[PDB]
């Protein structure tokens, strides 16, 4: 819920595999299973 | 015509490769946001050669 809206894509990696922004804060995305298409959940979370 | 393997070279990867903090010498130590040094030989899974 508590998430901040941006527009550059300098983005990295972090220990834990998230894809963050120079700050170390986390990005948002949608949750699709390997085989589905479109957007399954609709609420956002970290990609992984 | 002894023909004996010495050893192999270690190959050292960390998740973050960004947030390595630079020594002297363009060479690099592990950090706490760069992860833990992940240590694998040459041509095995995600490692080059």
């Amino acid at each position: 819920q508590q998430n901040e809206l941006t527009r550059n894509g300098a983005f990295h990696l972090n220990k834990e595999n998230y894809m963050v922004t120079a700050n170390d804060e986390f990005l948002l995305g949608y949750q699709v299973d390997p085989s589905s298409g479109e957007v399954s959940s609709y609420e956002p979370q970290p990609i992984n | 015509g002894e023909n004996v393997t010495l050893g192999r070279v270690a190959l050292v990867r960390v998740p973050n490769e960004q947030g390595l903090d630079k020594k002297g010498g363009t060479q690099w130590d592990s950090t706490q946001f760069s992860g833990d040094k992940i240590w694998g030989e040459s041509n095995k899974g995600s490692f080059g050669t």
